[PDB]
């Protein structure tokens, strides 16, 4: 979800 | 009388009261809930907000300027936003306001950072959709496998005088695109450290001059912290930035604390009682007394969602 790209 | 466990929330402060909003656990925390933490006593207080309540989000970017809360971007149930909210926390029961800003906003994104300088809110980096903008965007190929997303090195000013977006012309070697970096401001210097870009979680340190808009890479003498993202970077003096936690390239959860000495241009590993408590996507806020309050975040690899250990702990570093 918002997890991506970190 | 205790906030629910969460990562990817926001925490901001006036040095005495810490405000905490949003994030997620194991989905999202209630959008209308604003948890307040008194730094001197150690108790909590939850208030329901009204108005233009922003959606429940993770990876939002937030600041407090003179007890007024500002919020930008983040990721909700339907993706990233570039909506900007303020919330006056001096007032009545609190009310959110969504500011329809003038000028060209940043692209919709999360996991960025901001510097406060005078009348200006200065945002850097992030992860979100493709941006006619100043800077570079870089797709994350894994997001193609919907809407594909990626990292940027964009710098964006929101001048709170007229609530107008703009972009400064910067000189120098700007950091690469990145997200889940950490930003910190001392005087007119906007420090950014670490972050994820492509296939690394990095250890590089830069600062942007917020007067001259000159980007400077800093190269400290000797040992530097390991590369990381989802870490917190906190000014604790006019001369020291306090770094804690985060997540390495090799997916290690971090519990080491350091201070970056600005005058000395040197890192100093800070020893503390919380070495069994690694954190990531937590928040940090300085107290007026002289502390850094770590709240929340996850203890292990949050990318393993069904095993994630999200936390509601307060860690207190005497810096």
């Amino acid at each position: 979800i918002g997890l991506l790209g970190g | 009388a205790c906030p629910a466990e969460r990562s990817g929330h926001v925490a901001v402060s006036d040095g005495r009261h810490m405000f905490v909003w949003g994030g997620y656990k194991s989905f999202y925390l209630p959008r209308e809930e604003l948890w307040i933490y008194n730094m001197e006593t150690g108790r909590w207080k939850k208030i329901n907000t009204e108005g233009d309540v922003p959606p429940s989000m993770s990876g939002s970017c937030a600041v407090c300027v003179d007890r007024v809360l500002y919020l930008f971007g983040g990721h909700h149930s339907r993706g990233n936003t570039n909506k900007f909210y303020m919330l006056d926390s001096r007032s009545r029961v609190l009310q959110w306001e969504r500011i329809d800003c003038q000028g060209i906003p940043p692209s919709s994104k999360d996991k960025l950072g901001v510097w406060v300088y005078k009348n200006k809110l200065i945002f850097f980096g992030g992860y979100g959709y493709l941006p006619k903008v100043l800077g570079t965007f870089e797709f994350d190929e894994t997001s193609f496998w919907s809407h594909p997303r990626g990292w940027n090195d964009h710098v964006h000013i929101l001048d709170t005088e007229t609530f107008t977006w703009s972009q400064p012309i910067t000189t120098g070697k700007a950091p690469s695109p990145r997200a889940a970096h950490a930003c910190a401001t001392v005087g007119n210097r906007g420090f950014v450290f670490g972050g994820r870009y492509r296939d690394a979680r990095m250890n590089d340190l830069h600062y942007l001059n917020l007067d001259t808009w000159e980007w400077n890479e800093l190269i400290p003498q000797g040992i530097c912290p390991v590369g990381r993202s989802w870490h917190s970077l906190t000014p604790v003096s006019s001369d020291h930035l306090f770094l804690f936690g985060g997540f390495t390239t090799d997916k290690q959860p971090l519990s080491d604390a350091w201070t970056y000495c600005i005058s000395k241009n040197e890192w100093i590993q800070f020893n503390h009682p919380y070495t069994e408590k690694p954190r990531l996507w937590h928040t940090a806020c300085a107290s007026d007394e002289g502390e850094v309050i770590v709240f929340g975040g996850c203890a292990n690899n949050l990318l393993v969602h069904h095993r994630a250990a999200h936390s509601n702990e307060i860690l207190i570093f005497s810096v």
